[PDB]
């Protein structure tokens, strides 16, 4: 029952599924962190997704790493609805 | 079954086309031909003419 983000439904318009955007795995070992990036663009009734992942090893929660990296597109979305606000989500099961 | 052809039931399916501007997500096919090389040809690759 983790789908606590939404409780009510309505008519749906687009139901694409694919491989998860976060393919980085922590099962190898620790001591390095992920650097997920995402750029969202909504123009002429379209939507684009760009993402890259690189290791950092050192955490240093102060600033982004000093390095250049290209960001290739992942998927293109043909939904042409108005967008004005951004909201993110978290994963929290219980106190532990 | 004994009723006349005019009185017989006909299953009717009606298709409505709404040319909405934004999505344009679904429509019909587009046939592709064979490939030739080393010849001066007019190519149309995914809309690139
Ligand atoms: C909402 O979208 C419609 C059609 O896409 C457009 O006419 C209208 O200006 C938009 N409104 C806002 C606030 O974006």
């Amino acid at each position: 029952s983790e789908f606590r983000v939404y409780s009510s439904a309505n008519n749906c318009t687009f139901e694409y599924v694919s491989q998860p955007f976060l393919m980085d795995l922590e099962g190898k070992q620790g001591n390095f962190k992920n650097l997920r990036e995402f750029v969202f663009k909504n123009i002429d009734g379209y939507f684009k997704i760009y993402s890259k992942h690189t290791p950092i090893i050192v955490r240093e929660p102060e600033d982004l790493p000093q390095g250049f990296s290209a960001l290739e597109p992942l998927v293109d979305l043909p939904i042409g609805i108005n967008i004005t606000r951004f909201q993110t989500l978290l994963a929290l099961h219980r106190s532990y | 079954p004994t009723y006349g052809v005019g009185h017989q039931p006909y299953r009717v399916v009606v298709l409505s086309f709404e040319l909405l501007h934004a999505p344009a997500t679904v429509c019909g096919p587009k046939k592709s031909t064979n490939l030739v090389k080393n010849k001066c040809v007019n190519f149309n690759f995914n809309g690139l003419k």
